[PDB]
């Protein structure tokens, strides 16, 4: 799904077809180049997501004094300190599930058991 | 039905210029084609 | 007779390509004659209708989940039933089936609405059917110069009124 | 930043020389690719075609309007 660039000319490749030999070949609109394509998807529209409530995770995100602390542990590393943050996407229907990252572990897990 | 994904598969008949032409009509098809019901009607609910 | 020499061959190869091998070829081909004269018998390829009814036992035997349908079809099972079933959401398989009724119970309970419950108390009294189940609530309405209304609700029969 | 520069050239000898930098300029290469017209370009951008073809770079060539320089020269 992502977009390919020509090694010769950093550009936005576009997919056009072989008239006989019924491949598609990434040719270069600036350029000459170009390149068969591995697989026959080409354009996704993808109408539904839920997808964000994780990232944004810098490797010290327990240097700030804000967040708050708890005695869970950490499932790796057993050690009871913790940092534990709710989700960091922020819909009308996002869940109440939690996240908690460790230090020493510096692992993220969560305390959902369906 | 019973297969674990419904799968649709169309082509366009006719006896260069496919994507662009065939993206309007996916387009046109996902928000024109009413299914059943009355339109300009929405969720509706059961209160005992 | 183009219908009724392409099912014929369909159903020739979906016995044929079973495990379930046909040394009884003479019986199978009227297993397949007797599905086909009482498939035909919904529709006698006049109406639209038949080749839905076709496409269902047909990929319901192809379908693998489950290959123990073609075994149950070849011991018994008999096929002027299966015109008269429509049992496609009963069969191959039952996991698939408990599956749908678990879908069917989630939808028929998530279409269900708001329920607001109205906790209620016995200290004051109806003006319908003057009882003392009083779906009563709080709220404030008017200026600053007061406190809020008292409003009242009874819950046994629906009577709203309010205390000064 | 044409102003903090200064240049460490080693000479023949291993002299270094100090040039204080005046400006800095930056070069881009341009019509390596037989450029296109600003007026067809207009009637590109407007909504004749709901969308342009993929290939009309490629049809333009075929055609041999506006050629590269390398091809004119
Ligand atoms: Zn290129
Ligand atoms: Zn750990
Ligand atoms: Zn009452």
């Amino acid at each position: 799904t992502t977009f390919r660039f020509c090694r010769d000319c950093n550009n936005m490749l576009y997919p056009r077809e072989d008239k006989e030999n019924n491949r598609l070949l990434f040719e270069c609109r600036t350029c000459s180049y170009v390149e068969e394509a591995g697989s026959p998807l080409v354009y996704r529209h993808e109408l539904i997501t839920n997808i964000g409530e994780t990232a944004g995770v810098v490797q010290d995100i327990g240097s700030d004094p804000t967040l708050p602390r708890s005695d869970r542990e950490c499932p790796k590393c057993h050690s009871r300190e913790n940092v534990f943050f709710q989700s960091q996407q922020r819909r009308k229907d996002t869940s109440m599930v939690l996240f908690f990252v460790c230090l020493s572990c510096s692992h993220i897990f969560t305390s959902d058991q369906k | 039905d019973n297969d674990e994904k419904l799968i649709i598969r169309c082509r366009v008949v006719r006896p260069a210029e496919e994507d662009h032409m065939l993206k309007k009509i996916e387009n046109t098809m996902l928000e024109n084609i009413t299914l059943r019901g009355v339109e300009n009607i929405e969720r509706v609910v059961m209160m005992k | 007779h183009k219908l009724r020499d392409q099912v014929l061959k369909a159903l020739y190869d979906v016995l044929a390509k079973e495990s379930e091998h046909p040394p009884q070829s003479i019986l199978h081909t009227a297993k397949a004659i007797e599905s086909e004269m009482n498939k035909v018998n919904n529709c006698d390829t006049n109406e639209a209708a038949y080749k839905a009814r076709y496409r269902i036992i047909y990929s319901n035997v192809i379908s693998k989940n489950n290959p123990d349908l073609k075994h149950k079809i070849a011991n018994g099972d008999i096929t002027p039933e299966f015109l008269a079933t429509c049992d496609a959401k009963d069969l191959a398989p039952a996991p698939l089936k408990q599956k749908i009724e678990e879908i069917a119970k989630q939808n028929l309970y998530n279409a269900q609405g708001a329920t607001i419950e109205r906790s209620v108390t016995d200290r004051f009294t109806c003006g319908k059917c003057k009882e003392k189940k009083v779906s009563y609530y709080q709220l404030q309405t008017r200026s600053a110069d007061e406190p809020l209304t008292t409003f009242c609700t009874c819950e046994a029969c629906g009577n709203r009124w309010k205390f000064s | 930043n044409s102003d903090s520069y200064v240049l460490l050239s080693v000479e023949d000898d291993g002299s270094f020389t100090m040039i204080p930098a005046d400006k800095v300029y930056k070069f881009t290469a341009r019509n390596k690719y037989a450029t296109l017209t600003i007026d067809e370009a207009e009637k590109r951008m407007d909504k004749k075609s709901g969308e342009v073809p993929r290939w009309l770079m490629k049809h333009l060539d075929n055609i041999g309007t506006t050629t590269t320089r390398y091809d004119r020269t």
